[PDB]
């Protein structure tokens, strides 16, 4: 799953 | 360290410098250098600090996750496995810098509210990424749950609901508990509660804190979108 | 060197897996590796070598443009030079790493066509390269002109005008003409002569040959139409 | 100007 980027 | 005879000011000025030419590796390094000149660092250059090692680790990551696909799909000579742990084994490395960094002294430096909660969701990531190829596995993901609860219950009692950090650190703490502790009905209720309560307070914030504060809530609902 | 140990083969395979996981330092280092072994390399070990120092100074490269182009704005403390010329330094590392290969002994033990032409094409390119950072300048840039010219001489004497390596090598040429010896009107000729050329043997292609010809006679007109 | 990739 995605994580938040930056 | 190598870091240890340039002027703090100019280590900053040459991570942002790094950024700019995509040079992550020097960046991370500069930012290194700077975290351990002793002081607390400001909002900006905490991010310096994320976005630097962040997107180390993640060439990183993105390099283990091919090989070891490789390697399973082999296994249905040695140099796939090697490889794959030479990969691994900076992987964890640059891991353990992190988190020596913010053992050696930011979190116990911290007393603000966003810059502890900031520090601690890091350290959640980075016991994430260690757990991500671990095979004290256990201790390992309960230390990134450990981090992350932390950093939750600051940012709870501290922070609105919209506060980007606090979204962040949510978004993540609920990708933990679905990629990692096997907890997808957890990772669930949490994006699902982070995304209701940040947008009964959207209306207390100016044109610019929306953008920013929405743009995360976006990517709640993606990850709920791909989870439901 | 520190691959000393590690078999040729292995160093072969890792540098697949290498590409496959985008680590192309990694990939450059077992390829050096394997050159320093003392065998001859094929045809698709030239390909790896190629493809994975190109993609280390392509990184370098477009850090230093970025740098520089700062660098110059800012002159209309020194940072910005100081990184500017840290990276102009492992720049010229690189292409002098990539420099030893091809004389010690690359170039000597290649007697066919395609390989000697290969590796004179890469001796321009590194030198090209070199020249693009320099302000010895004249020597660098004649180096560049000699390796390609040699390479130019055997590839019209020996390899028909379709074959990539040659087409290839005029590209990059006519690029060094127009970007390094400020010779846009040699760049033109030679890129119009190779695509012209090219053109009038491409009856004598299978498909796949077709292909890979065509491909790269579309980046000469692309070129041209810049240029034009 | 672009150079030949790869
Ligand atoms: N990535 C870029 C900016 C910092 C970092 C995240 C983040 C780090 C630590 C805790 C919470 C979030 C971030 C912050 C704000 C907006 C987008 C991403
Ligand atoms: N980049 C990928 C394959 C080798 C290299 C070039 C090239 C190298 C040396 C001499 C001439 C060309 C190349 C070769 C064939 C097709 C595309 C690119
Ligand atoms: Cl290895
Ligand atoms: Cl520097
Ligand atoms: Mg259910
Ligand atoms: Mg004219
Ligand atoms: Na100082
Ligand atoms: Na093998
Ligand atoms: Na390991
Ligand atoms: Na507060
Ligand atoms: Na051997
Ligand atoms: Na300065
Ligand atoms: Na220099
Ligand atoms: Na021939």
């Amino acid at each position: 799953t995605p994580s938040l980027p930056x | 360290g190598a870091m240890g005879s340039m002027e703090r000011a100019s280590l900053i000025q040459k991570a942002k410098l790094a950024e700019q030419a995509e040079r992550y590796e020097d960046m991370a390094a500069f930012m290194k250098g700077a975290v351990e000149k002793g002081e607390e660092l400001s909002c900006e250059e905490r991010n310096l600090l994320s976005v630097a090692y962040k997107n180390v680790v993640g060439g990183q990551r993105a390099a283990w996750r091919v090989l070891s696909s490789i390697e399973q799909k082999s296994n249905e000579g040695p140099e796939v496995r090697e490889y794959r742990e030479k990969v691994e084994t900076e992987l964890q490395g640059v891991c353990d810098t992190v988190l020596g960094l913010l053992d050696s002294h930011l979190i116990k430096e911290a007393g603000d509210a966003e810059s502890r909660v900031f520090y601690l969701k890091m350290k959640g990531d980075y016991y994430r990424y260690l757990a991500e190829v671990a095979t004290d596995k256990k201790r390992i993901i309960d230390s990134a749950r450990s981090a992350y609860q932390e950093a939750m219950d600051i940012s709870k009692k501290e922070m609105p609901p919209t506060n980007p950090i606090r979204l962040g650190l949510a978004l993540n703490f609920s990708v933990f508990h679905y990629e990692i502790a096997n907890s997808p009905e957890e990772a669930i209720s949490l994006a699902k509660t982070t995304f209701d309560e940040a947008m009964a307070d959207l209306h207390t914030l100016s044109e610019d804190s929306y953008k920013d504060s929405t743009l995360i809530m976006q990517l709640l609902r993606d990850n709920l979108t791909l989870w439901t």
